[PDB]
């Protein structure tokens, strides 16, 4: 609310496709139109040619004469957004005029870099506040209802980035002395995603000092059974090592 | 190139005014155009279902007479012509 | 018949009779005689055969006078073509293109303007010569309006250089010509002359400039080996997974063929809902996303 300046046009990709024009919404339109606007939004303002956008929306088999289709999608964007916010060069399309804080993705990289800098500087309160602001950026599933295998690619990429971001958040929560909300979040995420080894290692680390041992190794045994049933291999050596040092109960990491 | 199935291809025969006949393939889904060039002499190809000139006149370049029409009028044409015949009779 | 056909052409011009005023106005009158006579011949009306032959004689005389006017005016076109020589086009080719301009010029002449042929012909000579220079001199073709824009910019840049004795910034030239600076950068990037591939490097003679350049289209054997090993390893890891999972992933990205298929497209041959097919698909992506089956593909990018 403190960064809501006059004339600000805010764009959002981490949650669904929406536009905020000084507090009032804009109709982003068709799902393919939403995917087109998102594809322009991921490229931080390239002039990207018509064939590349056609491939981004659809992939291997776009209809043959659908170049005029993308043309009229561009017309839709130009009449629903500002005339000058979208400009065309040599047949390519480009959204400019994006200030700081206009895109939630740019704010996400900014907050991640600030958290990394604070971790390098050894600060904890400012980094915790930065990642608290960062976890409020995503709203539900990223890229809600957009077609295209391209959109699937940045969907899985942003999901993986969110996974490492929450891994770092939970890790600093564990090292600074937070366990209750930590184990709550880890249990919720392992309920959501059952086949991540790193989050279950985080479960072991969090429960190891919060006063919980039986269900931690029960969850580990369930992980071993599912990983043997679905993969039939052995887990990472760092895991077995973490369970090992746990077993002799070293109070060094208290 | 392994396991890739090629698109079905059809044979369309093109004939030119000089009688040259050549066979070249088209895709089944692709539209068949009645207008094409000749592989032998580069002449216009015809005799593919329905075909025509389609205004082969192409606005032919203006001749000297067209430039002369701008320069001189009808009655001027008549009077210059008789003047030149008078020059002929004087010279003969 | 010898070398330097420029000398041979100049002697082939010969001692043509230069035309004083009454001579060329009489020749122009004979041009009109022949032209209007052949125009009368072009009509389909039936006249006396003797009159037709007389008009054909007038047409032949008009063609002869047109020729004579051409050999009378090859001197002026040579004197004008040398003004724009040594700029990427050959001197005799400039002469020939000016000859095209002159045969265009004389066709569009009338005797009503009692003026000499020089002041009317020189316009078409300069126009045709500069049009041919714009069209054919450069290896990459530049349209005539781009050529006139770029050489106007070049001449005003030279004027700026001789005025203030220093190299101007492109912004100054842009604002004094009322175009955008990026347009100026674009047009002076376009206005460039290619350098021939066969330039010698130095004292060595066998080493040429042409053997120093590589080609990006050349196939790298390492890249092809990596591609075929990626295909083999992808088939191996597909065989590693379950048969039904391998079948459903083989069609989602259309790995087996050249065409990918949607979830509704494969719901008829195998007969499951969209919910279940996308659930097992995402389960396959998650299983392949596990770090166990990653080192076999992470370095493969």
């Amino acid at each position: 609310a403190e960064e809501e300046e006059s004339g600000a046009l805010r764009f959002g990709v981490l949650g669904p496709v929406r536009a905020w024009r000084d507090g009032e919404t804009l109709a982003t339109g068709s799902p393919q139109q939403r995917a087109l606007l998102a594809a322009l939004l991921l490229r931080e303002g390239r002039t990207a040619t018509a064939g590349e956008l056609i491939d981004a929306l659809w992939g291997e088999e776009p209809p043959s004469q659908a170049l005029a289709a993308v043309r009229t999608y561009a017309s839709r964007l130009r009449k629903v957004l500002d005339p000058g916010v979208l400009v065309s060069e040599s047949g390519g399309y480009a959204v400019r005029g994006l200030a700081e804080g206009a895109l939630d993705l740019a704010r996400a990289q900014d907050l991640a870099s600030a958290a990394e800098k604070a971790r390098s500087a050894g600060d904890l309160c400012h980094a915790r506040d930065l990642l608290r602001r960062a976890l409020d950026l995503w709203d539900g599933e990223v890229l809600a209802g957009v077609p295209g295998p391209y959109a699937q690619t940045q969907r899985v990429r942003l999901g993986e980035w969110r996974l490492q971001l929450l891994e770092t958040r939970l890790d600093m929560d564990l090292d600074q002395g937070c366990h209750a909300e930590a184990v709550s979040e880890l249990t919720a995420l392992t309920a959501a995603h059952p086949l991540r080894e790193r989050l279950r290692e985080l479960l072991m680390l969090a429960l190891y000092r919060s006063g919980r041992q039986a269900e931690a190794l029960a969850v580990y045994a369930d992980t071993r059974r599912l990983l043997a049933d679905e993969l039939g291999v052995d887990p990472r050596p760092g895991l077995q090592e973490l369970q090992q040092r746990i077993l002799q109960a070293d109070p060094a990491l208290a | 190139d392994r396991g890739i199935d090629l698109a079905p291809r059809q044979a369309v025969e093109y004939a030119c005014e000089k009688g040259h006949r050549f066979e070249m393939p088209f895709s089944v889904e692709a539209e068949i155009p009645p207008e094409w060039e000749c592989k032998v002499c580069g002449a216009q190809a015809l005799l593919v279902d329905g075909d025509g000139p389609e205004e082969k006149k192409a606005k032919p370049a203006r001749t000297h007479w067209d430039m002369l029409m701008e320069r001189r009028t009808r009655e001027e044409l008549e009077e210059v012509l008789e003047e030149r015949l008078a020059v002929l009779r004087s010279g003969a | 018949a010898t070398a330097d056909p420029v000398k041979d052409y100049l002697k082939q011009i010969g001692k043509v009779p230069l035309l004083n005023a009454e001579q060329e106005v009489e020749l122009a009158k004979r041009i009109e005689a022949g032209l209007f006579a052949e125009d009368k011949l072009a009509n389909s009306d039936k006249l006396a055969p003797k009159l037709k032959r007389e008009l054909e004689i007038i047409a032949e005389d008009g063609r002869r006078a047109k020729n004579h006017l051409l050999e009378a005016n090859l001197r002026l076109v040579v004197s004008l073509a040398k003004r724009y020589t040594g700029r990427g086009m050959l001197f005799l080719d400039l002469i020939q293109e000016g000859n095209l301009g002159l045969i265009r010029a004389v066709e569009k002449f009338d005797y009503t303007k009692g003026y000499k042929f020089s002041t009317y012909a020189t316009w078409w000579i300069r126009q045709a010569i500069t049009r041919a220079m714009a069209d054919q001199a450069r290896t990459i073709r530049i349209p005539v309006h781009m050529v006139e824009v770029i050489n106007k910019l070049a001449r005003v840049q030279r004027q700026m250089l001789q005025d203030l004795g220093r190299e101007p910034t492109p912004e100054e030239l842009a604002k004094e010509l009322d175009m955008t600076p990026e347009k100026v950068i674009e047009v002076q990037k376009y206005g460039r002359e290619p350098i021939s591939l066969h330039t010698p490097l130095g004292e060595d003679g066998d080493s040429e400039f042409g053997d120093l350049i590589e080609d990006s289209e050349a196939v790298v054997p390492a890249d092809a080996v990596s591609f075929t090993l990626l295909q083999e390893q992808l088939h191996s890891v597909l065989d590693t997974l379950s048969e039904r999972e391998a079948g459903v992933v083989s069609m989602r990205f259309g790995l087996t063929d050249g065409q990918p298929k949607t979830l509704d497209e494969i719901g008829k041959v195998y007969g499951v809902t969209r919910e279940r097919i996308r659930q097992i698909e995402s389960k396959t992506m998650s299983k392949l996303r596990h770090p166990s089956r990653s080192q076999v593909l992470r370095d493969y990018l």
